[PDB]
């Protein structure tokens, strides 16, 4: 959510730029203005695998779809609903045998049955 | 003629005779080392009766000298073998044959 | 002409880890006697008769890679001139089946106690099956390397590998003067069966992909120490050696104090009774003499090794004196304590750098004394037999006794250093281990070329069990098996022992791995990047970067590869079952990467790099060598010249180019025993001819012109006519009146140096062959040489020359005839057996010797069991499951 807020507010980005440049923070030893060296991106870059792990395979379609919807920039509520109705849409990935092994793995997790 | 190289000793009491059916699992080869026929690959033993010239004379004599349950190695020179013509497509002319035979049963 | 196929059983051999040999003043006994008791053997478990041979072999060369070698495969014990086998009816060697007579002969059956032997005094290998002597002995065989006992079996066997003493108790008895085979193992290791040159070991989680294994060499049993003549008495050495000896003699006295026995004044040395603390001078004049000599000669070894004993800031008082304690009082024979306290000073690791090899040049020199006296190494104390359990160099000596030697030198140097002397070890400079092992240090396991990925994020794992020179990564399909990984452009790999990404060189990267370190290899082709995860964490470069390499052009494709070095094992988990992959979920799954063998339900076939040199055609674009066809005019015959392009420049590479023409000549299956060309002679002759014109600037002492049998697999960079396989299968009709001595070999040539800047001109060497009588003769510029070889029927022979270039014009094959001797084109082809005109069709090509070539790993290896069957029954091999390939035999090369 922090990242998402950041990508919208231009003044937020310019302030990040001014801060990193004027106080002479290395942004290099921090890695050990460049947006990548900014910790704003790095937090999510490292934290992304967890979030993706929170979603089972059958959902990535909706993700792109919701990603598609964010091209229109549907409200949080709007994308939420446009994925709520498409409950039939995600699933039946047995028709996609390429997803079977991913499915089996995310089942074999300490995460329990399909709760 | 033929020769008897006792690769493994059989019984030595009983021998094939006239009017008896001998069964063999023969794997065979040219003198250089190439292999032409093997019963073992076919998976069925080969049958013949000492006397009516089923096979080349040499093979018959060689299997006649043998005992029961005795592997051996016949070496049929061309004259007691197919001979000058040779089996067309399999045996070249005037070739000497070597036969890893094994007299299994005598009935 | 047509390629030929057959179904052949796997054959696999197991040796014990005994190794013996002989060399100049070597520390190894000669006679060796071991038995093999068959317990049960099915004769015909498959189409092929069950394979079982017994014999010895040679260390360097016996590499029976599972699969297909020479002939129809099944290279057990005795299918090469490095091995010497036996079968109950034959004496196998060099892939020949010469028979043999033993009383009541019969192929290897249950309860056959094959009593093999080996006396390398001559060289000889005799057998005694089931008690009756085998009337056939190998002789004259080569003696470089080490000989180990080895049986060879197909499926469905069982043999017990008796070894004397408690490892099998010799049903029969070793002939007089012979030795058990268990007293040949070194103390540094134990006894265990093992296979030979394995590239795969089934492991707990799966295969292991072991790399090359380092064996001993016949020298390493002989010691090579420094001497005791070339050093003198320097001044301060003359000043200090007396004090050194005075202290160390009594320290050695006190080392064994009350340990074995309590001192009795009956004896003053040699039986654990030697305190002599006050007085070591009155001790035996030889004894005290070589005590002063221990101190001196020790310093003298320091000099030869190269220290510079030089005093520093003087130490005259640091509270130093022989400490008086009630324990070990012993007024008798000296009350003055040996150890003067030395707490105020210590010993830096540099003096240890000296002390270890000081213990060497002590122990090894004593061993060089004993072996000169007559003793030899053993594993059982044999006093009157003059054999001991420690007659080895320092390397192979037991750990504890090495530490005891180091303790003696520790007390000596501890007495010594405290005088400000600047003892220091000059460093010792490494170099190349040898010239032939340039390629014999890496095996490059890759998947098949048919799995080339060209898209999609792929991933796998490679658990580096050991930390050695082993690297893993993606590689391009045309991977050269001769150059190491990453030196070329065809490899993007990651070395672990240093920690180094590798491509067209090495760059710093990541951290070195320890054991059990999964190194997850990824590839993101859409972004054209490669990433490496050492234990989950992404290996970050020595910079802000994350991927190891960027902008990897898709090109032809990529496929996994792993190089494993000496002693280096691993595990290539391409992950057919993803759960077996250990780190895929932690990194590689939440990013779009799929495992490599994600749906290849059948396991991914892998190909490695053999180290069996086979002849290969001259690359039409070779960096250096250039073969030129030259059609023959009315005078010169057709000729395949060889030229060196790069001579006299940078990368003017020089090395022996083992050349060989493609098609062989085959002798007659039966031997004949019992100006212009005359028509009848040239129509009924059998002598054939070819010749090699070694040019000016190519020293004739650097060419070897002749023939090679189709089993020449010797890429020797120090070649000479003494490094060629040989054997003499002497068969006797009885103990006397031996009646046949066949001489066998794998290479028949003459060295041009015999026939030759006393002069500078072109030289020509001809090679005649009489196919009917088997005789072979060589001509030298017109004369007749002295050499002549006589080869048995059906023998195949390739024309071949071995040249070390010394000019941009090395040699020239000259396919021509003489008066009444047909050329080679008559033999090599059948439709020209009556054509007296020399010919050179395109199939007759020049082929060099490439030391390494790719080959397949069978998807199903044999499963053999090894186990101590009991104290009295010895070790017990056993194989039961049948397993067959379908070989492909190329008739001309006698290769499958």
């Amino acid at each position: 959510e922090i990242f998402i807020y950041w990508s919208k507010s231009h003044n937020f980005k310019r302030e990040e730029q001014n801060f990193v440049v004027q106080n002479e923070i290395n942004n290099m030893s921090f890695l050990t203005y460049s947006v990548q060296t900014s910790l704003i991106v790095a937090t999510l870059k490292k934290m992304l695998p967890i979030g993706l792990n929170m979603c089972a395979p059958t959902d990535q379609d909706l993700i792109m779809l919701a990603k598609t919807r964010y091209a229109l920039k549907d409200t949080d509520e709007e994308v939420r609903e446009f994925l709520q109705n498409n409950l039939h849409l995600q699933g039946k990935v047995e028709g996609s045998p390429s997803l079977r092994w991913q499915m089996a793995l995310y089942r074999g997790l300490p995460g329990r049955e399909e709760d | 003629g033929v020769e008897i190289e006792t690769i493994s000793p059989g019984d030595g009491r009983t021998f094939p005779k006239k009017g008896q059916t001998c069964v063999v699992h023969y794997t065979g080869m040219l003198q250089n080392g190439k292999k032409f026929d093997s019963s073992r690959d076919r998976n069925k033993p080969f049958k013949f009766r000492i006397g009516k010239q089923e096979v080349i004379k040499g093979f018959e004599e060689g299997a006649a000298q043998m005992s029961l349950g005795q592997r051996a190695k016949l070496t049929c020179t061309p004259d007691v073998a197919y001979g000058a013509t040779g089996h067309p497509g399999v045996i070249p002319p005037n070739a000497t044959l070597i036969f890893d035979v094994e007299l299994l049963n005598l009935e | 002409l047509l390629l030929q196929t057959n179904l052949i059983n796997y054959v696999t051999s197991i040796r014990p880890n005994i190794f013996v040999g002989r060399a100049e003043g070597s520390t190894q006994y000669g006679k060796w006697y071991f038995e093999v008791m068959v317990d049960e053997v099915v004769p015909f478990l498959t189409a092929q008769a069950t394979h079982l041979r017994v014999g010895w072999a040679l260390t360097e060369g016996y590499s029976p890679y599972p699969g297909g070698g020479e002939g129809w495969g099944g290279n057990g014990v005795g299918d090469d001139l490095y091995s010497y086998g036996f079968d109950g009816l034959h004496l196998w060697t060099g892939h020949v089946a010469r028979p043999v007579t033993s009383p009541g002969q019969h192929l290897l059956a249950p309860e056959d106690v094959v009593s093999c032997c080996l006396d390398l005094s001559v060289p000889s290998i005799s057998f005694r099956i089931n008690g009756c002597p085998v009337q056939g002995v190998f002789e004259a065989f080569n003696l470089d390397g080490l000989f180990f006992p080895v049986v060879s079996f197909s499926a469905g066997v069982k043999v017990r590998f008796l070894l004397g003493g408690r490892h099998g108790e010799f049903k029969f008895l070793p002939p007089p003067g012979y030795a058990p085979c268990h007293e040949a193992v070194l103390p540094r290791e134990r006894l265990r069966l093992e296979p030979i040159k394995e590239y795969r070991r089934e492991g707990p989680r799966g295969p292991h992909l072991v790399g090359p294994s380092r064996c001993l060499s016949h020298t390493d049993f002989v010691p090579c120490p420094v001497d005791t003549v070339q050093i003198v008495l320097p001044p301060h050495l003359e000043r200090i050696r007396e004090k050194l000896a005075e202290n160390i003699h009594e320290l050695w006295a006190l080392t064994r104090i009350e340990q074995g026995w309590t001192y009795g004044p009956v004896r003053d040395d040699n039986k654990r009774l030697h305190p002599c603390l006050v007085n070591f001078h009155s001790l035996p004049e030889p004894e005290r003499n070589y005590n002063l000599q221990m101190s001196g000669e020790t310093l003298k070894t320091l000099l030869a090794l190269g220290c510079h004993v030089g005093m520093a800031d003087e130490k005259a008082e640091d509270n130093l004196k022989k400490t008086k304690l009630p324990k070990t009082y012993m007024m008798s024979n000296g009350y003055k304590p040996a150890p003067l306290d030395l707490s105020h000073v210590r010993l830096t690791p540099a003096q240890t750098t000296l002390v270890d090899r000081l213990a060497e040049n002590g122990h090894n020199v004593w061993a060089r004394d004993r072996v000169a006296q007559g003793w030899s190494y053993s594993a059982v104390q044999d006093i009157p037999a003059r054999r001991n359990p420690r007659l080895v160099p320092y390397r192979l000596l037991d750990e504890a006794t090495k530490r005891s030697n180091r303790d003696s030198l520790c007390q000596a140097v501890r007495t010594l250093l405290g005088y400000g002397y600047n003892i220091e070890p000059p460093d010792q400079e490494p170099s190349q281990v040898e010239n032939q092992s340039r390629w014999d240090r890496v095996r490059i396991f890759r998947a098949e070329k048919s799995y080339t990925v060209q898209s999609g994020r792929w991933y796998f794992e490679f658990e580096a069990v050991t930390t050695g020179e082993m690297r893993v990564g993606w590689a391009r399909p045309e991977l050269r098996p001769d150059v190491e990984l990453g030196a070329d452009e065809l490899a993007y790999v990651f070395n672990g022992h240093r920690g180094q990404r590798w491509h067209l060189g090495s760059e710093p990267f990541g951290r070195p791995w320890q054991s059990g370190d999964v190194v997850g290899c990824m590839i993101d082709l859409t972004e054209n990047t490669i990433i490496f995860t050492l234990n989950g964490e992404v290996l970050m470069s020595d910079s802000g970067s994350e991927t190891a390499f960027r902008e990897i052009e898709i090109g032809d494709g990529f496929l996994p590869v792993c190089s494993l070095g000496p002693g280096q094992v691993g595990h290539l988990n391409l992950g057919q079952d993803v759960s077996s992959l250990r780190f895929f979920a932690i990194c590689g799954l939440q990013e779009g990467f799929e495992p490599f063998a994600i749906n290849m339900q059948r396991p991914v076939t892998t190909w490695f790099s053999k180290s069996l040199p086979q002849f290969e055609p001259v690359p039409p674009e070779h960096p250096h060598y250039e073969v030129a066809r030259m059609d023959g005019t009315v005078d010169t015959p057709p000729c395949l010249r060889l030229a060196h392009r790069t001579w006299g420049s940078q990368n003017s590479l020089v090395e022996m180019l083992f050349l060989r023409l493609s098609l062989p000549v085959q002798f007659h299956q039966h031997f004949r025993c019992t100006n212009r060309d005359d028509p009848e002679i040239i129509l009924n002759t059998t002598t054939y001819y070819y010749s090699v014109r070694v040019f000016a600037g190519q020293e004739p002492s650097c060419v070897w012109v002749g023939w090679v049998t189709p089993d020449y697999h010797q890429h020797d960079m120090n070649f000479d006519l003494s490094k060629v396989r040989a054997v003499t299968v002497t068969m006797g009709d009885e103990q006397g009146n031996v009646h046949s001595s066949l001489k066998c070999s794998n290479c028949y040539m003459v060295w041009g140096g015999d026939f030759v800047r006393i002069s500078h001109t072109d030289l020509v060497i001809g090679c005649l062959v009489d196919l009917a009588t088997g005789l072979m003769t060589f001509t030298a510029n017109g004369k007749e040489s002295n050499t002549f070889f006589q080869v048995e029927p059906n023998t195949k022979l390739f024309p071949a020359v071995f040249v070390l270039p010394t000019h941009q014009n090395v040699i020239q094959f000259e396919l021509g005839k003489q008066k009444n001797i047909m050329p080679l084109s008559a033999a090599m082809f059948l439709s020209e057996r009556k054509n007296p005109a020399p010919q050179c069709p395109p199939r007759l090509e020049v082929q060099m010797l490439m030391p390494v070539s790719w080959s397949r790993m069978p998807n199903h290896f044999l499963q053999v069991e090894t186990r101590r069957a009991g104290e009295r029954l010895g070790w017990a091999v056993q194989c039961q499951d049948p397993l067959t390939m379908m070989a492909l035999h190329i008739p001309e090369e006698n290769r499958c």
